[PDB]
């Protein structure tokens, strides 16, 4: 059975030499997962690649009030 | 006796009421007593509703 197991290590090195990417998938497998990241990216956040975030709050403004005693 | 003539007593009677409005005008009423001991009470409350603004 090793000569069974060797003729699978052949077909997964030309498996290997890839120049196109997905022969096989084509256009079903790029449609579905370019629309399955932006149907959860919608659901995880709209953050840049790049953009460090940076902001500032504004606390409450601490009033006074008047009441005469003594 | 059904005696006469009057120039008598009648003037002997006047003088005599300025000695009774004299002896009587200096008496005293017990009533007053109780009228000085309202007006004290009413006094320090105030007061102490003046100090009771001293501290409101």
């Amino acid at each position: 059975v090793q000569k069974l197991f060797v003729d699978k290590i052949r077909e997964y090195r030309t498996k290997r030499q890839t120049s196109g990417g997905p022969v096989d998938a084509g256009p079903e497998y790029q449609q579905d997962l370019d629309r399955e990241l932006f149907k959860l990216k919608q659901m995880y956040g709209k953050a840049d690649m790049n953009t460090f975030p940076n902001f500032t709050f504004e606390d409450p403004k601490f009033e006074a009030v008047e009441k005469p005693q003594s | 006796d059904t005696s006469t003539w009057f120039i008598t007593i009648t003037s002997m009677i006047m003088t005599l009421f300025i000695l009774f409005q004299l002896k009587i005008s200096n008496y005293s009423y017990p009533a007053s007593p109780e009228s000085i001991e309202l007006k004290t009470q009413k006094h320090s409350t105030p007061w102490e509703m003046k100090w009771t603004k001293i501290y409101l």
